[PDB]
């Protein structure tokens, strides 16, 4: 019926990229740069947050089946965003994506697009569709962050701070392979869990079950803290590695 | 696995012939050598490459892998032309969308002189169609082009909605500008003939009502060539759009510009007096001018006409297969 | 685009209705006989009928009624066409000049309505206050006959009873009253209503709703003194007049369904009844007058008079001559004698009016080597079945060959100097367990005879019960001599075997010429037949030899010879067989994308397929591969009655809606999508049902024969007998002739003021399209019959186009020659 789109962390040691001699740090760097490229290009074009995420998910899934050494990442990214626009009904012309990609990329980077940027991107669409197995519908942590937040009742200002902080954590997780490890529902909970710990909020008080200390179980069944802890740990790693700090 | 679409070859199917021409590509009937199942392949060509894979097909793939209902046609898989190898850039082959094959289309059956539909035949027909629309509508998807060509019939009596190439998600909280021309003129709703930019799920209900009346007359109700003439025909039957029956008609862009010959009074019950009473109320409710006062798909199922129809006791449509051959 | 020309060689001959009245003068007795689109006016003489006038109407004549409103000297005529064109007509004669006046006219079609099962019914009030029309289920339409209603404006009264069988206005009522039989789930009932023009609704009727025979079919309004109505069924005749109820159920009428009724004595004492086996009865109303002076109906009585042709309409001439109008057979004038003849019959035929009747199939063959060609038609049905030999010589010369059983298909086998004809006759389950024929016929009067002994389906184990009195069809292959038309041989097919297709040809390397018949095993239980045979016969030395048989799992509706191979249509499958050196059929290849392959035609390696609902499909045989290939299909859905191939790119079809269309290859081969789309380039409402298309012409072709601009000769036959020719035209000749049509239509006065453009428009219940690609030959050939002033008016401003042609200006005398050259083809 439907394909399985989730791997174990241990499995990422065996992507095509890894097996062609790319080390873990480099593939992680490539994923961040490609994702952020998709994010930045689409933001300049005015694209909805779901359209940006859909392109990023296509991108992340793509490099579970192909190597970064044989498919230049920024071409792939542009192709993903191009298709994502058509899937999420926020379409853009390929020539406008190229235009923006050129504005943001230096001369070396735009070298990936070769002599004819548009064709290199348009050609890849065939591979992209086959690779993602024509499973175009994608759900994202955003919708669950809001669906779950709507069921919280309490201080209007403390909950809005939780949501925005969690929302930022969602945007940051698109640069990681979490999209490939955990369903979006879990991601939405994990970012709520993290924003809560950092803001010293006790979310259970805002739920319909205020004495149910594992507040998330009423939103997402069967999620152990260990799963939530791993996701939280991975998100904060990006901040510690970079110069950026937690939003608070 | 069964889920790894886009890889299998079109070779596995033998092309019986071209059954119809689809908006994005022609449709062919075919047989799976392995299973013997009869399937219909819709040809999708990216070879034009004007803007890549067609969005009409993208909608139909995106939506029909999500929608599972007996009254919704199932895409079985997607196959590819024997493609060029090692030359991913040089590949200009086509993709085919596999569907279940349906023997007939509603328009073709009605166009044949004597496909006679009894009251109980229409009950089984409309119940399935509206259940499917209810399913799609509960999933917040709007099948905008509802016509007699799109309703497909199997000799079993199973009815299935088919061409989702013009379907988009509708949010009730967040209105978005939408394409102005979304339905075929004969089955188009009045708000879209007056230029409604934010279409409702009720636009589909209006179409299904046009069909409801058509099944009792064997002739489309509103046949016109131009948008104004269509508004006149609708007005002759349903009444002219007026603020008293449609308070927000004034907000529609073309209301002042587009006027019927007269401010007609509704005659729907008079011109359709031959229709059973249980059905006439259904027609009256579906053909309501104000989309906010027009019944929903669920409400049609909770009607005296369709409430108690049991699909288990399916009534086959008229089978004139042998007397018609040798009159 | 394509350009074609349609001309009528023989006018419709079947009688669709007949009335007698005082239409031409208040003094004369007139018989108005209506054939499809044609009205004939006669005057009754002591010898027969004197013809006086014939007009064509741009419509199929559906309702024809004579009435005389107060203030008129003579009867007026109402005619309603099947496209709902209504009009009131008057006969006016100025010495030698006879013309028809359109007094009122209009189209009474409703935007919304369900056409009724029992068809359009039209009746007129005895006081001629209104015309009643039953057009749609649940609605009664009233045209009030006031002096001011020149447009025939009308209103609808809601009718609760949705399924109406028949209705008549009643005599002897205080208000206009309708009496009708209707059907609901509880059976059939007879009910009455009163009709109020002031209130524009029904009021309670004069008498009660008796429930009547389940198959009650016809309503008779009986005049004073009796009043009330008579109801005719399958087993009983009942008379209802308020409290009165009478029922006669004589066993004689149960035998054959009665279909027509006519009043003999204006006072209602005597009526005529006719049934499908051709019997003519007298229905007598026995009178009893009570002391108070009142006349009561004592009893109903039925007396058998004799036999006529199966009558569609009956009408009595006061001289005691009864006109028998038949759609299925020859029409007649018969005499009712007071004394029976020595055989017991009171009916003696006077005159016989030739009716080509149902033309089920036809073949064009040159029997005498004159080169002219003759048309041999399968004509008539049941006891009226016949073959007709038709040749030009200015009228058509027609020889009639009675068969007394139904002919279905005909093919000519020259090698044997004979025809092969498929026929069926009706036998009835009798007390022996077998069946008995109602009369001897061609298949029983053959010189030599044979019966299939095939064991193919003999395993049976499928039960089919028989009840005494039920009808069955018995199918035969007749071998008929081409000079004498003697039935040389008759071969009877298996029980429940229907013969559907016949060909005469040689196959493969086999020098023998064979008769090949395709059959289907038809059982009442099966909705679609699931068994069939292809049988190869040889006619040799006065005997028919069964050469080979091939079992198929379906009905072989149509077969055609294909380059030494045999093409077959078995239900959905289209198959090509090869004839082996072992004299058995062997399958080469198949095609399955058809709902039902009813009609087949071939040219070269190309095959045209006609489907019940999938219109036309152009196939090709690919010899390099040994299989078929779909070249192109007409995607617009149409119901097919017959198909023909005009040329390699143009295909002609006939719809069951009385329409003709032409499909061409798109010849814009930029995309495979376009090649495959046959595009309907021609649309024309013929007004007739085309059963058979046949290439050939009856014109006396000779070395150096007058040539015409029209190219090709496709002849067609219809159910009402019309024979017509379809031919191709160059773009220049079409444009000339079409531009002339538009000019002629402005000049020529139509009966009922019916627009010609409307009449020829493509018309189904769902669609109406303007005609395209077709020239109405009859309109073109009517140029020669319009007066000189009108001719010159037509040719004003006539110009030639596209160069490479003549001087643009055209005169009336030039055109008179062109049309006459065009009349050579027919
Ligand atoms: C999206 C509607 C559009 C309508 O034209 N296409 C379409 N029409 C179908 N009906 C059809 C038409 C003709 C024939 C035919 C022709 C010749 C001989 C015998 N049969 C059979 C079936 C159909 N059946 C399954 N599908 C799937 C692709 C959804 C279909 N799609």
């Amino acid at each position: 019926t439907k394909p399985c789109w989730y791997w174990d962390k241990k499995d990422l040691a065996h992507t095509p990229s890894q097996l062609e001699g790319l080390d873990p740090a480099t593939e992680a760097r490539y994923r961040r740069e490609g994702a952020r490229f998709i994010f930045d290009v689409g933001t300049r074009l005015g694209l909805h947050y779901d359209t940006l995420a859909t392109g990023i998910i296509y991108f992340h899934r793509f490099y579970m089946f192909h190597s970064f050494k044989q498919f230049p990442r920024y071409v792939t990214g542009a192709c993903c965003l191009f298709l994502a626009g058509k899937v999420e009904e926020t379409p853009k012309k390929c020539k406008d994506i190229i235009k923006t990609a050129r504005s943001l990329l230096n001369d070396v980077q735009f070298g990936q697009f070769g002599d004819d940027p548009k064709e290199e991107v348009m050609v890849l669409e065939r591979i992209l569709l086959q690779t993602i197995k024509f499973d175009l519908q994608v759900e994202h942590p955003y919708q669950f962050l809001l669906k779950y937040a709507k069921q919280l009742k309490g201080d209007k200002n403390k909950i809005q701070k939780l949501v925005q902080m969690a929302w930022t954590f969602v945007n940051d997780s698109l640069c990681t392979t979490l999209s490939l490890q955990w369903e979006p529902e879990i991601i939405a909970v994990a970012v709520m869990y993290l924003a809560g710990r950092l803001c010293k909020f006790e979310i259970q008080e805002w739920t319909s079950k205020p004495m149910y200390r594992r507040w998330w179980e009423q939103f997402v069944q069967d999620v152990p803290v260990d799963v939530l802890e791993d996701i939280c740990h991975q998100i904060l790693d990006l901040y510690s590695q970079g110069k950026q700090q937690m939003p608070h | 696995t069964e889920s790894d679409w886009g890889k299998r070859c079109v070779d596995k199917f033998d092309i019986i012939g071209i059954i119809g021409e689809g908006t994005y590509g022609q449709v062919y009937k075919a047989k799976d050598k392995d299973t013997g199942e009869l399937v219909a392949l819709k040809k999708v060509r990216l070879d034009n490459e004007k803007e890549g894979f067609p969005i009409t097909a993208i909608r139909e793939i995106k939506i029909l892998r999500q929608l599972i209902h007996r009254s919704v046609v199932n895409m079985k898989e997607i196959v590819t032309d024997k493609q060029d190898a090692l030359d991913f850039k040089k590949d200009k082959g086509a993709f085919y969308l596999v569907f279940e094959y349906m023997d007939h289309d509603l328009m073709g059956l009605l166009e044949s002189g004597l496909v006679h539909f009894s009251e109980d035949h229409i009950k089984s027909f409309m119940k399935q169609l509206m259940e499917g629309l209810e399913y799609c509508h509960k999933k917040n998807f709007l099948h905008r082009d509802i016509k007699c060509s799109n309703i497909l019939l199997n000799n079993s009596g199973q009815i299935k909605l088919a061409d989702f190439g013009l379907a988009r998600l509708y949010n009730s909280e967040e209105s978005r500008p939408y394409t102005n021309k979304v339905i075929t003129l004969w089955y188009r709703p009045p708000e879209l003939l007056l230029g409604e930019e934010r279409y409702t799920p009720a636009i589909d209900v209006w179409s299904c009502g046009c069909i409801l009346g058509e099944l009792f007359t064997k002739k489309p109700i509103f046949q016109a060539n131009l948008e104004l003439a269509q508004l006149e025909l609708i007005s002759r039957l349903c009444g002219s759009p007026c603020p008293a029956v449609w308070p927000d008609v004034i907000r529609l862009p073309y209301f002042n510009t587009m006027k019927p010959k007269k401010q007609y009074r509704r005659r729907l019950r008079e011109e359709f007096s031959f229709i059973p009473s249980a059905a006439l109320d259904l027609l009256d409710h579906m053909l309501t001018l104000d989309p906010s006062k027009r019944c929903t798909a669920e409400q049609t199922l909770q009607s005296d006409f369709l409430k108690d129809v049991e699909l288990s006791k399916m009534a086959p449509p008229d089978l004139p297969h042998w007397q018609d051959c040798h009159e | 685009m394509s350009y074609n020309y349609v001309v009528t060689a023989q006018k419709p001959t079947a009688v669709n209705g007949c009335v007698t009245g005082h239409f031409t003068s208040a003094e004369d007795l007139n018989l108005l006989i209506a054939k499809n689109t044609r009205l004939e006016i006669y005057v009754v003489t002591a010898e027969g009928l004197r013809p006086v006038k014939e007009v064509g109407m741009y419509g199929k004549i559906a309702v024809m009624e004579l009435f005389r409103p107060k203030g008129e000297s003579k009867d007026l005529l109402f005619i309603l066409t099947a496209k709902y064109n209504a009009c009131i007509l008057e006969y006016k004669q100025s010495g030698e000049s006879i013309d028809i006046i359109t007094r009122a006219h209009g189209n009474v079609q409703d935007r919304i309505g369900r056409p009724s099962e029992t068809g359009i019914i039209g009746i007129i009030d005895p006081e001629c206050r209104m015309i009643g029309l039953r057009l749609y289920d649940g609605l009664f339409k009233v045209i009030p006959l006031d002096r001011d209603n020149k447009e025939l404006k009308a209103f609808n009264i809601r009718l609760e009873e949705l399924h109406v069988i028949d209705v008549k206005f009643l005599y002897g009522c205080q208000a206009p009253t309708i009496c009708f039989v209707y059907q609901d789930p509880q059976g059939r009932h007879v009910k009455t209503y009163e009709v109020s023009l002031r209130e524009k609704e029904f009021n309670k009727g004069p008498w009660k709703q008796e429930n009547v025979e389940a198959e009650a079919s016809m309503v008779i309004a009986v005049p004073e003194p009796f009043g009330g109505a008579i109801i005719i069924g399958q087993e009983s005749i009942t008379y209802h007049n308020g409290d009165k109820y009478l029922a006669i159920a004589p066993p004689i009428i149960k035998q054959s369904t009665i279909v027509c009724h006519n009043r003999v004595d204006p006072n209602g004492s005597r009526y005529l009844l006719g049934d499908m086996e051709g019997r003519l009865f007298m229905l007598l109303l026995e009178k009893e007058e009570q002391m108070d002076g009142t006349v009561t109906l004592k009893d109903l009585r039925v007396e058998l008079l004799g036999e006529t042709s199966i009558a569609e309409c009956l009408t009595y001439l006061d001289n005691g001559v009864v006109f028998v109008g038949s759609r299925l057979g020859d029409s007649q004038l018969v005499k009712l004698n007071v004394d029976s003849n020595e055989q017991g019959s009171y009916v003696v035929a006077m005159e016989t009016f030739t009716n080509l009747g149902p033309i089920v199939d036809m073949c064009v063959v040159d029997l005498e080597r004159q080169g002219q060609g003759q048309l041999v038609t399968c004509s008539g049905a049941f006891k009226e079945g016949s073959l007709r030999i038709i040749r030009n010589g200015q009228k058509l010369h027609i020889r009639t060959v009675p068969l007394y059983e139904s002919p279905r298909k005909i093919c000519y086998q020259e090698v044997s100097q004979c025809f092969g004809v498929l026929s069926s006759r009706i036998e009835v389950q009798d007390t022996s367990g077998g069946t008995t024929a109602l009369r001897p016929s061609a298949s029983t009067q053959a010189l030599s005879s044979s019966v299939s002994s095939s064991k193919l389906f003999s395993s049976s184990t499928a039960p089919h019960e028989t009840s005494f009195g039920e009808e069955v069809e018995v199918h035969n292959l007749l071998i008929i001599d081409q000079h004498t038309f003697e039935v040389l041989h008759a071969h009877q097919f298996l029980q429940n075997e229907y013969a559907l297709s016949l060909v005469s040809c040689k196959l493969g390397k086999d020098p023998n010429t064979y008769f090949i018949v395709g059959t289907a095993m038809v059982y009442p239980e099966e909705a679609e037949p699931k068994q069939g045979r292809i049988v190869v016969f040889q006619y040799s030395d006065g005997k028919l030899q069964t050469v080979a048989e091939k079992e198929v799992k379906g009905a072989v509706y149509s077969m055609v010879e294909f380059n030494g191979k045999l093409l077959a249509s078995i239900n959905s499958t289209v198959r090509l067989y090869e004839w082996t050196t072992e004299k058995e059929l062997r399958t080469e290849c198949n095609h399955y994308n058809n709902i039902m392959a009813l009609y087949l035609k071939t040219k070269g390696d190309f095959i045209l397929v006609g489907d019940l609902m999938r219109s036309v499909l152009l196939l090709a045989y690919k010899p390099m591969e040994g299989n078929f290939e779909e070249i192109a299909r007409d995607f617009n859905p149409n119901w097919m009655s017959a198909v023909e191939i005009l040329d390699d790119d143009n295909f002609l079809g006939a719809e069951n809606a009385f329409n003709l269309f032409v499909c061409q290859k798109d010849s814009a081969a930029t995309t495979d999508e376009e090649r495959q789309h046959l595009q309907e380039v021609g649309l024309f409402h013929l007004g007739e049902f085309v059963n058979v298309f046949c290439h050939g012409s009856l014109v006396m072709q000779n070395l150096g024969e007058t040539s015409t601009p029209t190219q090709g000769s496709v002849l067609f036959g219809t159910v009402n007998g019309m024979i017509g020719l379809v031919t191709s035209l160059s773009e220049s000749w079409y444009n000339l002739l079409l531009d002339m049509q538009n000019r002629l239509n402005k000049v020529i006065k139509s009966v009922g003021k019916i627009e010609h453009s409307f009449w020829r428009s493509f018309h189904t219940e769902r669609k109406t399209e303007p005609a395209t690609g077709f020239i109405d030959g009859d309109l073109i050939e009517s140029f020669l019959d319009i007066s000189r002033p009108k001719m010159q008016e037509v040719v004003a401003n006539l110009q030639y186009d596209d160069g490479s042609g003549m001087k643009r200006e055209a005169t009336a005398d030039d055109l008179i020659k062109v049309v006459e050259e065009l009349t050579r083809i027919h």
